[PDB]
C-alpha cells in the first residue's frame, strides 16, 4: 500500500 | 430525454493518460496494471481507447486541447482518466502541476460544440492533499454534463497497492465489469464507493500510514441518466 | 432463508433548515429576499417525506456552530437518515452567518462516522443553497472511512454564483422540491437530484437591467460519498 | 434575480  | 443518447455511430474517445516516472516524486508502482485494467474494461464498452505514459504539464495541456478540436460528433460521449499525483484541484504532469480546472475547460459547452448536450466524464485517481481517514469500527450552462470520479474525498490522500494497482481504478473496473449492461452510472460509481470503503483498509510498517480508509467523491453535474448498454 | 440504505428505522430523522435572510449591518452584506419562500417549501416537502423538521432562522457563525454540535450530540439511533438545509450566503467552502462566515467543514464534521456514532452508517444530506465564488455561467446554445454516507448538494458549480429569485425563491430549491414531490415515490435520490440539475439548467435563465449579470445559467454540483442507494418509500 |  502507497499513497498518490 | 430521461438518459442521455449512446446511439450514436460511435460510444466515443476515452483518454488515458498514465504518469509513472518523474521535481522528485515517487514512481507510481501498480498504476501500469490500472492502465491496462481500464483500457480493457472502456474497450469492452466500445470505447476508442488512448493511452498516453509520462507526459509533461505541457504534454498534458497539449493533448487536452487537441482532443477538444477533434469533431466529435458522430460520438455519444467523452471519457478522461487521469493516473498520477496530485494535490486539491491539481493533477502533476511528470515535471510539476496543472489545474483541473485548465484541462477540463477545453470541453466546456461553449468551447467544445461537438460534445455540447454529451456526457464528459473524468475518472481521476490522484491524491487531493495529505490527510488521512482512520476510520470507524434556450441555452445549457456550460459547466453541465460533466462528470468528476475522483478516488478519494476533498483534503484526502489516494490509495494506490503497488501490486494490484490503485483501490479506486480496482473497484471501477470491476463493478464496470459486472454492472455495465444492468445499471445506471451514478449507481455503479455508488457500488464502486461501498466497495472501496468496505472491502480496503490499507496496511503499513509505519504505524502513521497503516490501518487507513478511503472513500471516493463523485461530482455530478450531469442533466440526464447515463447508460452504457442500450 | 443490500444494495439500499436501511430506510425503516421507527424515523426517517431530523431535516435542520437554517434560513438566514437578514445580515448584521457592520458585515455590509446584503438581505437575500425570497428565501423563506425556500424555506416553507422546504419545511412541507420534507414533511411529507416524514422527516421531523427544524426551521432556524438568522442565525449568527457561532449560533451556527452550537446548533450543529448540539444536534450532532443528539440520539439518532431510531433514526434512518439526516438532513441539514443551509440557505444563505456564501463563497467556495464557506458559509455565512449574518456576523460572518463559517467552514462547511467545520460544521460537517460534527457528523463524521467517528464523531457522531448514531449516524454511523447512516446517510446524512447536507443540502446548500449559497454562492460558491462570483463566476457566471453564460451559458450557450471492518472499518468504514469516517467521510463515508455524506451526500453534499450543492446548488451550484464549486466557484461560481447561485441565483435566487426575490418571489420564487431561489433556482435550486424551486426545483428540488419539485423533484421530490414529484418523484420521491419512484426514484431513487441520485436520480432525482439528476432531474434537478436538468431541471436548473434549462428551465431558469437570469433577468437583469444590469447586462453584467444578465441571462446567466446555472448547474447544480451532486456531491457523493454515498455507499449506497438512497429511497424514500419503502420495501 | 439575485446572486447569493
Amino acid at each position: 500500500d502507497e499513497v498518490d | 430525454d430521461n438518459s442521455y443518447k449512446m446511439d450514436y455511430p460511435e460510444m466515443g474517445l476515452c483518454i488515458i493518460i498514465n504518469n509513472k516516472n518523474w521535481t522528485g516524486m515517487t514512481s507510481r508502482s501498480g498504476t501500469d496494471v490500472d492502465a491496462a485494467n481500464l483500457r480493457e474494461t472502456f474497450r469492452n464498452l466500445k470505447y476508442e481507447v488512448r493511452n498516453k505514459n509520462d507526459l509533461t504539464r505541457e504534454e498534458i495541456v497539449e493533448l487536452m486541447r487537441d482532443v477538444s478540436k477533434e469533431d466529435h460528433s458522430k460520438r455519444s460521449s467523452f471519457v478522461c482518466v487521469l493516473l498520477s499525483h496530485g494535490e486539491e484541484g491539481i493533477i502533476f504532469g511528470t515535471n510539476g502541476p496543472v489545474d483541473l480546472k485548465k484541462i477540463t475547460n477545453f470541453f466546456r459547452g461553449d468551447r467544445c460544440r461537438s460534445l455540447t448536450g454529451k456526457p464528459k466524464l473524468f475518472i481521476i485517481q490522484a491524491c487531493r492533499g495529505t490527510e488521512l481517514d482512520c476510520g470507524i469500527e434556450h441555452k445549457i450552462p456550460v459547466e453541465a454534463d460533466f462528470l468528476y470520479a475522483y478516488s478519494t474525498a476533498p483534503g484526502y490522500y489516494s490509495w494506490r497497492n503497488s501490486k494490484d494497482g490503485s483501490w479506486f481504478i480496482q473497484s471501477l473496473c470491476a463493478m464496470l465489469k459486472q454492472y455495465a449492461d444492468k445499471l445506471e452510472f451514478m449507481h455503479i460509481l455508488t457500488r464502486v464507493n461501498r466497495k472501496v470503503a468496505t472491502e480496503f483498509e490499507s496496511f503499513s510498517f509505519d504505524a502513521t500510514f497503516h490501518a487507513k480508509k478511503q472513500i471516493p467523491c463523485i461530482v455530478s453535474m450531469l442533466t440526464k441518466e447515463l447508460y452504457f448498454y442500450h
